[PDB]
């Protein structure tokens, strides 16, 4: 009784929180939208074949950040990305990038800005990203 | 193409006719071919500039004009209907002029990860938020 | 043979119908609370229709051994934490023998050293966390 | 091809259709968008497009990696910095190597000195006071 021939979502003035929620099955994972990147609207019909892609052009032409940790999906906006420079004393960031590259969180859309052998570097990106990579390596000079 | 019938069992078609219309005398049959009454139909549409669409399917065809159409657009649409009717007839091939709220005039599209994708005709229309 | 009715209801009303052929008490938080649903259902495979509409609904879900806790999305938090003198595999050997072994929230981490990062439901977190920084006060 | 017929737009939602042919996210600061815009503009090559309309309108801009940052001319900021044990040239090499060194922004001093001059867009200047003082400090 929900005439339509094919598959897709069709939003009729959706809150872009409840069309990524949409997403949230043909993605696998859940999907947290901030609260500032949720006052934005779409509409349309839509069709997710593959949705890394969708998500990625959808990102630009609305404008916003996303960032994937391995168990969901954090949106926010552009005007939310935040940044810090973070002084290393004993471990270089040649070896603490083997860490994120290990562990799982290494991100090619927002690495780390730095010499290869210090220990100060610049990093730019989400505040689910940031606040990690800052605590974590803070965290490893008192560890050694 | 679509009849069957001999030379012999034409002329008893044109003799039983014949009875019918006691002011006639002699019923004359001839074969008009199939495809030039759907081209004559298309290309009339098409040169009047109107926005419609074509379903093709065995033993007849139709054409339907969908849409918010504007007043010169019924006007062109509805003097041709009635030009054409008035030569072929309602038999073979049909129009369907229906407005409906809607600024695309038939289309429909949806939108993923490549680019659009034309969608098939259906009979669900997205109303149009201007 | 067996189904929920579910007609404008509160996802504690619904939740608890499914408390029976699950056999574990389902506890609701009062976030997730104020979503609501209709329809007809059919309790035949619990285990992947929790699974289907945590994903439609946005929702997040933890069962311990107890009891099945379901938040919403918008409640998971997160969290890293560094041991002194123990390493990261027998602390995950220690939690596969304890029975506490998300496969869905792992940990991410080093697989020999102190530092790691955990994130999932607040009742995981505030558990992980907390066994965390009670072995290495406890050697 | 492509383009933005801009009716009355008000910078953030302009640049925002910049940022699919520019492929960084952009990011208008809160004096630059009062400034408003109309026309009907062509993306084909925004680099040298944003270039000029940087100076026509009257702003600054600055790509860090990760993202185009976008201020109006009244916000910058300066900044006299000084070193104790490493100088200008183990500064700038640390720039070029890491790729924030920006050509237009350059260090203003003496080549082999402990003070230079900086002066940018706030988010450059914010960057380069910290990795300055908190890099002599680690020798």
């Amino acid at each position: 009784k929900i005439p339509v021939t094919g598959s897709g979502f069709v939003a009729k003035d959706d809150s872009l929180r409840t069309f990524f929620d949409a997403m949230a099955l043909q993605l696998k994972e859940p999907v947290i939208v901030s609260k500032m990147a949720a006052r934005k609207k779409i509409t349309g019909n839509f069709e997710f074949h593959d949705p890394n892609a969708l998500l990625e052009k959808l990102s630009l032409q609305l404008g916003l950040i996303w960032y994937f940790d391995g168990q969901a999906i954090y949106i926010y906006d552009a005007s939310e990305m935040r940044n810090a420079v973070v002084s290393l004393r004993n471990v270089s960031l040649n070896e603490f990038n083997n860490f994120l590259k290990r562990s799982g969180l290494y991100n090619k859309n927002y690495p780390l800005r730095g010499d290869n052998r210090k220990g100060t570097f610049y990093v730019s990106g989400p505040p689910v990203y940031v606040d990690m990579v800052v605590n974590a390596a803070t965290m490893m000079d008192k560890q050694n | 193409q679509r009849n069957t019938m001999s030379k012999k069992e034409l002329e008893v078609l044109s003799q039983k006719l014949r009875a019918l219309m006691p002011y006639a005398d002699s019923v004359n049959i001839t074969l008009m071919d199939d495809v030039t009454a759907a081209g004559q139909a298309e290309a009339g549409l098409k040169q009047q500039a109107l926005p419609y669409s074509r379903r093709n399917h065995k033993g007849g065809v139709t054409f339907v004009i969908q849409g918010a159409l504007d007043d010169v657009e019924i006007l062109r649409a509805r003097q041709f209907v009635d030009s054409y009717y008035r030569t072929w007839g309602g038999r073979y091939v049909q129009f369907a002029i229906e407005l409906k709220d809607d600024w695309l005039k038939g289309r429909s599209f949806q939108y993923g990860a490549e680019g659009y994708i034309k969608m098939s005709p259906g009979h669900w229309y997205f109303p149009s938020p201007l």
